[PDB]
């Protein structure tokens, strides 16, 4: 079984694998902060992310896909599963600072895993990718 | 119209302590399956809290309850009733305060609690008083000042339990110019005043009527105010 | 371990048409998850804004609010006769949300002396045993008032209970009503009750009274 991407009007991104389908987006909001929120520096610690094996392997497949070495790259954050506004996890994508390296590995990284990728992220501006749980479109490829 | 309505379910917001007490919120003109609950409590004088939430069927119906109130209330939902509740028990003074029912939906695409819609709230208060209905006192002058323009009668309710009551002048007719003080309690007992001025030449010539309703004790008393005599 | 929300001013005067910013300070960092509410007379809130700066959908142009980090203003423009209410700040980002203190907000007007209307007891209350004492302070502005009781010109400060109105919504004034409650035996054994309303409108404070001879 492999993870499939539908995008639907060149600006949204959709993943589903097995029963978990997420929602990509990119903003400046940052929905989840570092002091309150769980570091995810080693895959096993995704297992806080969420309380279905589905959502925690969807997850690591895609930064596995985008290239992300969890031992090099920053940290990434995901919502306590003993937290009740759902699930999401988000990854610093802002073409700025110290994450200039790390931001520009992963749009290369997204250019690969999606063939249309609109880049919202600018330079010098902070953007912010969060993934969230969706219900899977019926008017993209199943 | 996205409309929340707050009930009791079973005898009315005053309660002892120890006791139990359910709060019901019934949801309407929206989807109510669809949003997350939460319930919130202000109590009077205070900041706002939050006390507890509940989330959708999609998820495994999961809540989450505050610190000082956990083990001691309960959050649920019917999908079907459309209706949110909170089941209290073993309640304390401190929880003496006016509840609220909300709704948290998605904010810019991301689920946020910040509150869309709220409930009227129900005023919850837990003593060990018991139910006393009020005494009614006229105020007048008595002409041992000089009359003006206009002259300011009162009315003072006093020994009532618990709250609240109605105040009206000439059963609603009369409403300019009516201040009615905010209660005070005093050895477990509540006690306000309401003035009312009218122009000189109204009264004593017409009819000035203070009607105080104490719903709890049953008491609808309306006080003619008369100018005292010796 | 909990943030909380503090408001510096908890009241704020102003008028129509004027600017106002109410302001929020977080004991922690908070990011963007802020939302701002509006309350009028302990009803039900209405959300004004959220994620620090996006304007609810029913809210007017009028209201816009910003910030980070652990500072946030919310600013009303053109404020009308409607805007004048309770404002205060809340955080989602961490459990439990928490709420500001609050910040009430006041329309200016010109200074109104208190018009100070003394009552004495009631003949039905007197056949009761008690006799209480009532004193009005109505359409005063500024906030500021204070009072005394004289019980045959010694001051009385025992069982005496107050109680403050919120300004008012047609003529933006204050109001205070103050009861002096005593057993009928101590209160036949007096004969002169005054009370004395001190304001900013007058350098002598008003005086009201009634003798029990008389
Ligand atoms: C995402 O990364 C960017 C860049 O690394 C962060 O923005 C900088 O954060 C540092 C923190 O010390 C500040 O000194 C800089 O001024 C920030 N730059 C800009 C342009 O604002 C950003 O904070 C990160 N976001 C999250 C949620 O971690
Ligand atoms: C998630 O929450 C639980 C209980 O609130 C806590 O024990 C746990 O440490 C949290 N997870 C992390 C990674 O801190």
């Amino acid at each position: 079984d492999l993870p499939l991407l539908c995008t639907l009007n060149k600006s949204h991104l959709y993943i589903k694998g097995g029963n978990a389908s997420f929602q990509i987006s990119f903003d400046d909001i940052a929905v989840l902060l570092p002091q309150y929120d769980v570091i995810i520096q080693h895959p096993a610690d995704m297992s806080w992310c969420s309380k279905s094996d589905d959502q925690i392997w969807l997850s690591q497949w895609f930064m596995n896909a985008v290239g992300h070495d969890w031992h090099l790259d920053p940290p990434f954050l995901c919502r306590n599963r003993t937290k009740t506004e759902g699930f999401i996890f988000q990854v610093n994508t802002s073409k700025t600072g110290v994450n200039e390296n790390y931001a520009k590995k992963f749009k290369t990284g997204m250019h690969h895993l999606y063939r249309e990728y609109p880049d919202s992220c600018l330079n010098g501006k902070l953007c912010l990718m969060k993934a969230q749980p969706t219900s899977w479109p019926l008017q993209c490829p199943l | 119209q996205i409309q929340l309505v707050q009930s009791v379910e079973t005898g009315g917001g005053l309660v002892r302590p120890g006791n139990s007490l359910k709060l019901s919120c019934v949801t309407s003109g929206f989807t109510f399956s669809n949003y997350q609950m939460h319930w919130l409590r202000q109590p009077p004088g205070k900041r706002l809290e939050w006390i507890a939430v509940i989330t959708v069927k999609s998820d495994n119906y999961g809540a989450n309850y505050v610190e000082s109130v956990k083990g001691r209330f309960a959050i649920s939902r019917d999908d079907s009733k459309s209706s949110v509740y909170l089941e209290m028990n073993r309640l304390r003074e401190e929880d003496t305060a006016t509840y609220f029912c909300s709704r948290s939906g998605i904010y810019d695409g991301y689920y946020a609690y910040a509150m869309d819609y709220w409930g009227q709230g129900t005023s919850v208060t837990v003593s060990s008083a018991t139910t006393k209905g009020p005494s009614v006192y006229p105020l007048a002058p008595g002409s041992a000042a000089q009359t003006n323009s206009m002259v300011t009668l009162g009315c003072l309710v006093k020994g009532y339990f618990p709250e609240p009551v109605t105040v009206t002048w000439n059963s609603g007719s009369l409403s300019s110019g009516v201040h009615t003080f905010p209660a005070v309690l005093q050895s477990d007992l509540y006690t306000l005043s309401s003035s009312v001025t009218v122009p000189s030449s109204t009264w004593p010539s017409q009819t000035v009527t203070c009607n105080v309703a104490h719903p709890a004790s049953s008491t609808k008393v309306d006080k003619k105010i008369v100018p005292r005599d010796c | 371990g909990s943030v909380v929300m503090t408001q510096s001013q908890k009241f704020m005067s102003t008028s129509v048409g004027d600017r106002v910013s109410i302001t929020c300070k977080a004991s922690q960092i908070v990011g963007t998850s802020v939302a701002w509410y509006q309350q009028k007379a302990g009803q039900s809130p209405k959300l004004l804004i959220y994620w620090a700066s996006t304007r609810h959908t029913g809210v007017p142009d009028r209201f816009t609010a910003g910030g980070s980090g652990t500072d946030f203003t919310l600013t009303i423009t053109n404020v009308q006769s409607e805007d004048l209410a309770d404002y205060f700040c809340q955080q989602y980002a961490t459990y439990p949300l928490t709420f500001g203190s609050g910040t009430k907000l006041e329309l200016k007007r010109t200074d109104a002396a208190p018009t100070v209307s003394i009552f004495p007891p009631s003949s039905e209350q007197l056949t009761s045993g008690g006799a209480s004492v009532v004193c009005f302070l109505n359409n005063f502005y500024p906030k500021d008032i204070n009072v005394k009781w004289k019980i045959d010109g010694s001051e009385r400060q025992n069982g005496v209970l107050n109680s403050w109105t919120d300004q008012d919504s047609k003529d933006s004034t204050y109001s205070m009503s103050s009861t002096l409650t005593l057993t009928k035996d101590e209160y036949e054994r007096h004969n002169s009750y005054t009370c004395e309303a001190t304001h900013k409108t007058s350098t002598s404070p008003i005086v009201k009274s009634f003798n029990r001879n008389e």
